[PDB]
RNA sequence: GGACUUAUAGAUGGCUAAAAUCUGAGUCCA
């Protein structure tokens, strides 16, 4: 719900000469631009510096250095702004140039938020953790005043009593954190129900089909399971655009506005030369539906007849094998159906578990009729089951049974036509054409070519976990820290399964530009490689190197009014 | 961008009579009800579709030459439509037969068309300008015949005279479509046909001249009456070290049909009427200046907007795709570990070679077709079908041995942020861990699932759109001026059917309720079994909820 | 009606599709 996060960076002459406080600087930069684009009113951030020769801060305390204030919400300028303060202070001390900071950021925060509900943390960047002294009469100190937990990062047993006594405390690697930001993250969407109604079979198409709740339920000649939808694949098209016209100000980056479109209509007038457009009232002006060769305007009360009055339903027509079903009749997006223990009784969960079971062990796709909301789309679909593996109390291992919804296609969708034969060719008429000569050495050779780049060495993901529950993906804090789950990890070598690399590109750039232009002051902007991580994803694999200039070379291949038309 | 069919329809004595083979339908009928359902179907799917109708030889008064028209070759009407339906009832209420209306005999001996007026007719039909009617950019004749050897085919000088008229319509881009009828008595002999037919290079050679039985007659006609709407092209790389570049196409094989995006706006103000335009339009929120035109779009990033360049946008892109469309092939991969059903993002595409971009593309995928069946693999692409669009990972699976048409399925994959999580449960408990209930409760949904199987799979041509059906049933009738049968008064015996008539999915649903509902009113205990079951199943549900 | 969260979000659109359009959606308080 709302979170406060306090960094402490070590200015040691050991933490200068290694690079350590610039990587640290970039660790900030990525965790604050990031949290800038979100502007959360209760994400707050606050930094100060130890070991450092500038004194300023609340208890006067030397050596410790208020170098950003508590601050909420996180702003993109502020960030830029910390940022430069913080580069300031790195290069002046470049070349020529901890335990009561600990209590001095306890302090602040208690003045700071009270006593409210919010997840305190500290995060502290710093090397030698062997080389501090810290007595058990200041770690007796500092538990007790504590409510606080700590994040810890290594820059190169002691240190260790901090965080084994301060519930929920970790420690991290410098480059830990470096390849963390550095690699793609997938956005975690909260799941949001689409439809809530009920999975019938032999439901009375009269109690089903009226906008009345005729239970169903109590019909023993029905198959009833209140069930749930949600989304389970949906597309992307990248970072949300804005659409805006740049101002003037006097500061002139590049200032925009939103700008807001309304609907104007028009006739033209002809004067082929060209027209002369007109605004007109939306009131005289009606929709012309097409019939064929005419247009038609209806009548009010007929233009509601046009509708198809539709209930909310999901309705088996019945079963078949998954072979059964070609593939190429899925035309839409995928869809969760779970079982509703919420509005529902927990016999719904087990009857439902039940039927995706037996469809599982028996292989079977469910052909169904699908209706959302009232007069919303009717239609055809496959209910293909599926397992979605969960993270146990239990050392056994815990699969959620569940439905994936996917839309079939009407009559009036199929546009397939017969096509001309590719084996076997023939003649428009039909007679068989002459067998291609070198044949025999092109079916070869091509056998070597598919084999050069054979993929099955890479593992397709484990079953029941191509989906991925809600809460193995949740986290106490919105830090960007390594995933520490075992099998998240390196699970990406599914080659079917890759980030969302123009998502990434996008992001990646946005940084350095903000990085560059905005930070450095530069006025050229370079844009970065994309990682060689992210490059061979979308390359060409090579399992067995083949040298396909044989093959192509046998293949041959080289390149080469409307005014009268409505009626009654 | 505008097709055209031209139906002619050879008249005999076989043509006439009902066939076993058309569950004791006449061929003739079966012909005209096939293109009622025709017009009916592209009136919604592509109503800028020219066809006409003519029959031959006919004795009728209004024939010219012997050939009636039915109606002319024109872009599909109500008009046209209502002339069919009005045919096919006075049929129906017997008020008259396909003999009445045709004027025909059951002598044995009627008169024949000759072929030369036949011919020369279709050629001068293609030819005419019709004013309100647009230019056709595809001309086909839809020939239906019964007659294997006419009286054309002793003349062997009569034959050449009709090579050239054949051709002559090959030279106009007019294409037949055959449709050659056979039945279980009598063959037809195409040898008469195919030598009229036939050209002198290499693959367009004429259509085919195969004869057909009339059990396929419907069918054939509803799947050459649609049209091959090119998705996209684009090169398809194999290895571009070796220039392994070959040409591929692409066609959508099913689309989304929604009703009422087919429209026009009408502006009308005392006596004028006009047509209309919508015109989005925007405004500076400052000022309220119309900025239409003026606007640009940035990444919002916070506090902060940020606006790149053509040039820099050029050099964001180029790191992982290119401008024009492509599809590069990444790797290959056995199909059980690539094709599911639970993880469908978008539609399909069906691809095939393109040999006028690249030739050998044929060679290439004919090879691949067979060595990726033989494997039983699929390809790993990565690009974008369009240059506008984003790129992405796509499987490309074999066509089966069991489909016609022969070429690659186009799936696309989803990406990571493109799989959504799966949301979180108030309760887990799914009484597994009473293995005996549960293991009933499995048991007796495999024998209900039992009586529901699909034996002859899910065909999308049994499920029409109801909301496409009743959207354009209304404009339908409001241009015929028929009145609506809707009754406020309706009786729910009366309501029940008329949901199945407007909806072919309900009229399933009904079966298998009334096939529960026929198993416990017979007291035969091996039917009586489905019904049992069912209440088992309830039995389950009940006793889990008042004990857990 | 407010607070918070989400913007890689929630929807629409459509002559079968625009590097289009809108701000919606979830939770908690009265």
């Amino acid at each position: 719900s709302s979170e406060s996060t306090t960094f402490i960076v070590d200015v040691s002459p050991s933490m200068m000469k290694n690079n350590n406080v610039s990587k640290s600087m970039a660790y900030l930069e990525y965790t604050l631009l990031n949290k800038s684009k979100k502007s959360r009113k209760t994400d707050w951030i606050s930094c100060y510096l130890a070991n450092c020769p500038v004194s300023e801060n609340s208890q006067e305390i030397p050596n410790v250095f208020q170098i950003q204030s508590f601050l909420a919400p996180v702003t993109t300028t502020a960030t830029i702004g910390f940022i430069k303060r913080l580069k300031q202070y790195c290069d002046q001390h470049s070349h020529d140039s901890m335990i009561q900071c600990l209590l001095v950021v306890s302090l602040d925060i208690k003045q700071q938020f009270q006593a409210r509900k919010i997840l305190k943390q500290i995060v502290v960047f710093t090397d030698n953790l062997d080389d501090l002294d810290i007595t058990d009469e200041e770690i007796d100190l500092l538990t007790e005043e504590l409510s606080t937990r700590i994040i810890l990062i290594d820059c190169g047993s002691n240190w260790l009593k901090l965080v084994e006594a301060i519930p929920n405390s970790r420690i991290y690697n410098m480059n830990e954190l470096l390849v963390e930001i550095t690699s793609p993250a997938t956005s975690v969407v909260k799941p949001v129900r689409v439809f809530s109604g009920e999975l019938r079979l032999g439901a009375d198409i009269l109690s089903t089909q009226t906008s009345n709740p005729s239970g169903s339920m109590q019909d023993e000649n029905c198959l009833c399971i209140k069930v749930e939808a949600f989304p389970a694949t949906k597309a992307v098209s990248g970072l949300n655009r804005k659409t805006a016209v740049e101002v003037e100000d006097s500061q002139k980056k590049e200032r925009y506005v939103g700008v807001k479109s309304i609907i104007e209509y028009e006739i033209h007038n002809e004067g082929g030369s060209s027209y002369i457009p007109v605004t007109i009232s939306k009131d005289s002006v009606t929709k012309a539906y097409r019939y064929g060769a005419d247009y038609v305007v209806l009548p009010s009360v007929l233009v509601d007849q046009t509708v198809y009055e539709s209930f909310p339903g999901l309705d088996l027509r019945g079963f078949l094998n998954r072979e059964a079903l070609p593939r190429y009749f899925l035309t839409s997006e995928s869809s969760f159906i779970t079982a509703d223990t919420r509005l529902g009784c927990q016999s719904d969960l087990m009857a439902f578990s039940a039927l995706v079971d037996v469809m599982l062990e028996n292989r079977k796709i469910a052909v169904a009729r699908y209706v959302s909301k009232k007069d919303s789309e009717v239609n055809m679909c496959a209910l293909c089951p599926v397992l979605i593996e969960h993270s146990n109390i239990n050392s056994e291992k815990k699969f959620v049974k569940s439905l994936t919804l996917c839309r079939l296609p009407f009559a009036e969708d199929e546009r397939v036509t017969d096509f001309p034969k590719l084996l076997d060719r023939t003649t428009t008429s039909g007679v068989p054409l002459k067998k291609e000569t070198d044949g025999h050495q092109i079916d070869e050779l091509m056998e070597q070519f598919v084999d050069s780049m054979d993929t099955d060495e890479l593992p397709e993901i484990p079953l029941g976990n191509y989906y991925q529950p809600i809460g193995e993906v949740t986290t106490d804090t919105t830090l960007p820290l390594p995933s520490l789950n075992k099998d998240q990890e390196e699970n990406k070598k599914d080659p079917l399964r890759i980030p969302t690399v123009f998502v990434y590109r996008q992001q990646q750039v946005l940084l350095e530009w903000i990085h560059q232009l905005m930070i450095n002051d530069s006025r050229e902007f370079e844009i970065p490689e994309l990682p060689d991580s992210l490059k061979n994803k979308i390359s060409p694999y090579t399992h067995k190197k083949f040298d396909s200039t044989k093959l192509v070379e046998v293949l041959g291949i080289k390149k080469v009014k409307r005014g009268e038309q409505h009626s009654r | 961008i505008h097709e055209g069919i031209l139906f002619c329809i050879e008249l005999s004595e076989t043509m006439f009579k009902e066939s076993s083979d058309l569950e004791y339908k006449s061929p003739l009928l079966e012909i005209l009800e096939s293109l009622d359902e025709l017009m009916s179907q592209l009136v919604i799917t592509r109503p800028g579709t020219a066809i006409g109708c003519y029959f031959y030889y006919c004795n009728r008064e209004d024939a010219k030459e012997g050939i009636y028209e039915l109606f002319p070759l024109r872009d599909i009407n109500a008009t046209f439509m209502k002339k069919l339906n009005d045919l096919l009832e006075d049929l129906s209420s017997g008020r008259i037969s396909l003999y009445d209306y045709f004027m025909f005999q059951q002598t044995g001996s009627e008169k024949q068309v000759r072929l030369s007026v036949l011919f020369t007719f279709m050629l001068d039909t293609f030819l005419e300008e019709i004013p309100g009617q647009k230019q056709l950019s595809n001309k086909r004749v839809f020939l239906f015949t019964d007659i294997d050897k006419p009286q054309e085919a002793q003349d062997i000088d009569e034959r050449a005279r009709l090579r050239r008229l054949t051709i002559d319509l090959f030279d106009n881009k007019v294409n037949f479509a055959t449709f050659f009828i056979g039945y279980a008595d009598k063959p037809f002999d195409n040898e008469f046909y195919s030598d009229i037919l036939q050209l002198g290079d290499s693959e367009f050679d004429g259509p085919s001249t195969k004869p057909i039985d009339a059990k396929y007659i419907k069918s054939r006609i509803l799947r050459k009456k649609e049209v091959k709407r090119i998705m996209f092209q684009c090169p398809l790389i194999l290895d571009e070290k070796t220039n392994f570049i070959v040409g591929v196409k692409g066609y959508t094989m099913y689309t989304h049909e929604k009703a009422g995006v087919r429209y026009k706006l009408v502006y009308e103000h005392e006596d004028i009427r006009q047509e209309a335009y919508s015109k989005r339009k925007f405004l500076n929120p400052i000022t309220g200046e119309d900025v239409t035109g003026k606007t640009v779009k940035v990444y919002p990033y916070g506090d902060l907007d940020i606006n790149l360049s053509d040039s820099q946008d050029q050099i964001v892109m180029e790191a992982y795709t290119q401008k024009d469309a492509f599809l590069k092939i990444i790797g290959f991969r056995s199909s059980s570990k690539s094709i599911h059903y639970f993880n469908n993002i978008d539609k399909s595409s069906f691809i095939v070679p393109d040999e006028a971009k690249y030739e050998g593309s044929i060679r290439t995928l004919a090879s691949l077709l067979k060595i990726l069946r033989k494997k039983d693999k699929i390809a790993i692409l990565w690009g974008k079908l369009k240059s506008n669009s984003h790129p992405s990972l796509y499987t490309l699976s074999p066509s089966s041995v069991k489909d016609y048409n022969e070429g690659f399925y186009l799936y696309r994959v989803p990406f990571l942020d493109e799989i959504r999580k799966f949301p979180s449960l108030l309760s887990y408990d799914d009484g597994s861990e009473h293995k005996l209930d549960y293991d009933n409760m499995k048991k007796v949904t495999q024998s209900i699932m039992g009586y529901f199987n699909l034996r002859d799979g899910y065909n999308p041509s049994d499920f029409k759109n109801p909301l496409l059906q009743k959207h354009y049933k209304v404009l339908h009738d409001y241009l015929l001026q028929i009145e609506t049968t809707f009754d406020e008064n309706e009786t729910p015996n009366t309501k029940k059917d008329r949901m199945m008539r407007e909806d072919d999915s309900l009229r399933k649903l009904y079966y298998i309720r009334n096939k529960i509902l026929e198993s416990e009113k017979s007291e035969d205990p091996i039917i009586q079994r489905l019904n049992k079951y069912v209440k088992i199943w309830n039995m389950f549900y009940k006793k889990f909820n008042d004990d857990n």
